[PDB]
């Protein structure tokens, strides 16, 4: 477009975020296709053990200041989930870093109960990997899914 | 007489007042040494964080981010893995010189 | 058409080994299991190549008019 | 722009009487009793030095007279106007650094006057700004002169006194 | 400070569709109405029926701003403890009176605690350890 | 604290088999993005010399221009870098090709109508059919005769064929070599393959004495396990010689008895060449290229 009352509207009515929800019954039309899908189900897998020097990077990696996409204008990490033999992070713990760090500070974290479309039984004696519960901001329970 | 001031490109928006949160923007680069150099910086005690990046694999682009906890800033800190990572080619070349030339 | 030069998945070189492999087979009487692998070829990217190959440029140089017929 | 404009034409110019270049530094060094009051509170405050690109726009033509005008101001008493060998002293020891948001020829020349009539000592800390350090705004204007030796050799037969050469 | 401390008796290792995480079950010698539901990484720590646990949560090593990686020289509470998680209590409840049954998120590694008097020193805090000492 | 010169003390080469086109090296306790980088560089950043530019004169014959253009690019000439130097292609072709930078090569092929007497073969019917890449004439242009008298080009691999041609047809060009690396064309990769692999570790769990140890022979490479009787029931020899194949985690028997798994840390280098230069030092062009990407970096003022 080639005038300025029309950047505007390219920008704030007719862009995609505002088009998250259809408007047709309120269902969402953005997201994650078929790569990452199948792919979070691992790193949000409990066997998920990452190193110290992954841990920057697949958060660095996805995360840049440089480009500008954090709101505290440093990457902040947390405590790993293993202290004494040999110190692990965990996959869970990404998406509660990424959570973390392009969401603004002046609000909380966030709170969420949510089902799957695994049913419990696939991951042995009964565990509780369809319920994925938020905890102020924190992945503490589940897999991530299509849901 | 010439500088070629466009290789360690230091971004500055991203960038601490101290030093210690540096940024940069290293073009002629891709993971050859973005990975080379970040197990390099990850070995010095001080450093924090060390990841690199690449915004975009098609033209050479390589973001990498150090940040320490204290006493050094971390383009001190870069210019100690860049020493680290020549000395390791020390090793490596007199622990290969030294087997051509030993059968 | 020709040979390839090199193989299209590793980077050694096989355009020198087509006419030298015909020699393993109309005259030896070998399988192509020894006949690619007496030449050189034991990575199956650079021997399904040697192996394959059409050479259709022997039915275009009948149609040459630069000859008399 | 206009105060670098400022700065040239006074150290360029041959019909000025001396009691009107203390003039400007009547207002111009009086500016800087201004900041000092004022604006040195806000680098406590998390913020670097890029908004002060106003502040050391001016700064730059007081000195760019001091590397000029300094056999002008002597008195018989051994004394200069308003403490000439003092001024330049308080306002680049203070906590703005001075030294690497001016240019380095310009602090070349800053420093070798400073030497052989002592008036600053801050080569020590000329001296620390390697472990001490968009831009581009920054260096033009600290080096952009708007009186420039001219390369015209002919309209300087109309300008050979009224225009200042070197020395 | 510590906020619990007992023994438990290892009765079942669930491998369970995992290659390294084993979620242990236990109960203790000491006391008889409580237990341990833990994931542990079995890789780590083999951990195999028939033994004898020591579940120490504490609360702190002996505030400090910095997780850093460890220095040569400093003295810790999970020195001498084999194996340290970190985890949050992200759900309390109680089954009947003292019968009060705990759950946490040991970072994505589920227990559940259950018991009587454990009600008077476990707090749903956001730093909350795990130990095993042999 | 890692000291670097603790990583000498766990750093160890063993040299296995060094041919003048294969080289099969250990590298001993080195980082996955450390030798990365060296076959990062062993591919792509060694300079090789090729050909970019075919100068046609003459061709009339079936292999036409752009791909007999091609396939004498995929030619490795046994050209040593370090006797050419770099080209400087910003300005035109009045000094963009020296003779300092380029090597020059001529091809001049002509096939006629030989008479010869019986189904008839193509190399006795016609003078010239098959245009070889032997055929290549390193032209010496400038002053390129007082040093190349014990370095004449010849390609590395001279009977390539490059056309077939028949009587009428002839092929005139030049060609141009020019010094390149592995990252803008293929054709100037310095190596038939240099990639590594990693040192697999077979622990058994259970003694698998007896019949057990007999039949775990044909899940492996042959000479790998080694089993004689109840004592010596078995062990492993050199699981170097052992490929990964996991065949002996389709049996039922023994899919839980036993342990397949890498040594992180012994890095097997097998580095084969196109013909161009030696295995054994391309590998020092990677040695010597890290140390000298770093200095681009190390000695380079840190902008802004
Ligand atoms: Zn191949």
């Amino acid at each position: 477009p080639q005038n300025e009352n029309a950047r505007a509207e390219a920008l704030n009515l007719a862009n995609t975020d505002s088009q998250y929800l259809t408007p047709t019954s309120g269902s969402p039309v953005r997201g994650l296709i078929q790569d990452h899908i199948s792919a979070g189900v691992w790193l949000t897998s409990k066997d998920s053990f990452f190193t110290r020097e992954q841990y920057q990077q697949y958060i660095y990696g996805c995360i840049r200041p440089e480009d500008g996409h954090t709101t505290r204008s440093k990457i902040v990490t947390l405590p790993p989930t293993i202290f004494k033999p040999y110190p692990l992070w965990t996959g869970k713990q990404i998406i509660t870093t990424v959570l973390l760090n392009v969401t603004p500070p002046d609000m909380p974290g966030i709170n969420l109960i949510s089902k799957n479309k695994i049913k419990n039984e696939y991951w042995g004696k009964g565990s509780l990997e369809n319920e994925v519960l938020f905890k102020d901001g924190a992945l503490l329970c589940g897999i991530l899914d299509k849901s | 007489e010439e500088p070629d001031r466009e290789k360690i490109k230091l971004l500055t928006q991203a960038t601490s007042e101290d030093g210690t949160s540096a940024s940069f923007q290293i073009v002629e680069e891709d993971h050859t040494l973005g990975n080379a150099l970040r197990y390099v910086i990850m070995k010095n005690p001080d450093v924090e964080f060390c990841g690199y990046s690449i915004p975009h694999p098609s033209e050479n682009l390589l973001n990498i981010r150090i940040q320490t906890y204290g006493e050094t800033t971390a383009v001190d800190a870069l210019q100690k893995g860049l020493k680290d990572l020549m000395d390791l080619c020390d090793v490596v070349e007199s622990k290969f010189t030294e087997k051509i030339k030993s059968m | 058409m020709i040979v390839p030069v090199r193989c299209f998945s590793c980077g050694k070189v096989v355009g020198d080994k087509w006419e030298s492999y015909l020699n393993l087979l109309q005259e030896d009487e070998l399988d192509e299991g020894t006949a690619l692998s007496r030449l050189g070829l034991k990575r199956y990217c650079c021997r399904r190549m040697i192996l394959t190959h059409v050479d259709l440029i022997e039915k275009f140089l009948r149609y040459n008019p630069l000859e008399k017929r | 722009k206009s105060l670098q404009y400022l700065g040239s034409y006074i150290a360029r110019a041959k019909k000025l009487s001396r009691t009107q270049i203390i003039f400007v530094a009547s207002y111009l060094t009086s500016w800087l009793n201004r900041y000092v009051i004022e604006r040195e509170e806000e680098v406590d405050q998390r913020g670097g030095m890029e908004r002060f690109k106003h502040f050391y726009a001016a700064f730059q033509a007081l000195c760019y007279i001091f590397c000029f005008r300094h056999n002008i101001f002597r008195d018989t008493d051994g004394n200069w106007e308003c403490e000439l060998d003092k001024f330049f002293q308080r306002m680049v020891i203070s906590k703005f650094n001075p030294l690497k948001f001016c240019n380095e020829n310009v602090m070349l020349m800053f420093a070798r006057i400073a030497q052989q009539e002592s008036v600053a000592y801050c080569f020590s800390i000329i001296e620390n700004n390697n472990n001490e350090r968009t831009r581009q705004q920054f260096i033009d204007l600290q080096s952009y002169f708007p009186y420039d030796p001219l390369f015209l050799k002919n309209y300087k037969i109309l300008m050979k006194e009224y225009y200042i050469e070197w020395s | 400070n510590t906020l619990f401390d007992d023994i438990f008796q290892v009765s079942e290792v669930d491998p369970g569709r995992y290659n390294k995480v084993c979620r242990i079950e236990a109960a203790s010698t000491t006391q008889d109405q409580c237990k341990l539901t833990l994931d542990i990484n079995v890789e780590l720590f083999p951990v195999a029926a028939q033994d004898s646990l020591t579940v120490t949560i504490a609360s702190s090593l002996n505030a400090t701003r910095s997780w850093r990686p460890p220095q040569a020289g400093d003295r810790s509470l999970a020195d001498d403890y084999d194996y340290v998680m970190y985890g949050t209590a992200y759900k309390f409840e109680e089954v009947s009176k003292d019968l009060i049954a705990v759950y946490y998120s040991f970072g994505g590694l589920l227990m559940r605690l259950e018991g009587n008097y454990r009600n008077l020193n476990n707090l749903k805090q956001e730093n909350a350890y795990l130990l095993i000492r042999r | 604290e890692w000291n670097v010169e603790k990583f000498k003390k766990d750093f160890e080469v063993n040299i296995s088999s060094l041919d003048a086109r294969e080289a099969n090296f250990d590298l001993i306790n080195i980082d996955t993005s450390i030798a990365n980088a060296f076959r990062r560089i062993m591919i792509s950043e060694v300079p090789s010399v090729a050909a970019e530019y075919v100068y046609f004169f003459n061709n009339t014959s079936v292999i036409q221009d752009e791909v007999l253009a091609h396939r004498i690019g995929l030619v490795p000439l046994k050209v040593d870098p370090d006797m050419l130097t770099w080209v400087d292609s910003n300005l035109p072709d009045d000094e963009k090709f020296t003779d300092e930078n380029t090597i020059v090569l001529s091809l001049n092929v002509k096939c006629t109508r030989n008479p010869d007497a019986p189904s008839t073969d193509p190399k006795e019917l016609y003078n010239n059919a098959h245009v070889y890449a032997r055929d290549l004439k390193f032209e010496p242009q400038g002053r390129q005769s007082t040093t190349f008298a014990d370095c004449p080009v010849v390609p590395a691999d001279p009977d390539i064929l490059l056309a077939k041609l028949r009587p009428g047809q002839e092929i005139s060009l030049k060609a141009h070599c020019i010094l390149g690396i592995g990252g803008d064309h293929a054709k100037f990769s310095p190596v038939s393959t240099a990639s590594y692999r990693l040192l697999p570790q077979i622990n058994i769990l259970q003694p698998i004495k007896g019949e057990s140890a007999r039949r775990f022979q044909k899940c492996f490479p042959p000479g790998v396990i080694g089993i004689d009787e109840g004592s010596d029931e078995a062990y492993v020899k050199d699981a170097r010689k052992d490929t990964v194949s996991r065949e002996v985690l389709r049996y039922e028997e023994f899919a839980d008895k036993v342990k397949l798994g890498r040594v992180r840390n012994h890095f097997i280098f097998n580095v084969e060449s196109a013909g161009a230069m030696t295995p054994e030092e391309i590998f020092f062009k990677s040695v010597r290229i890290l140390k000298n990407k770093a200095e681009y970096l190390k000695n380079c003022p840190i902008t802004q």
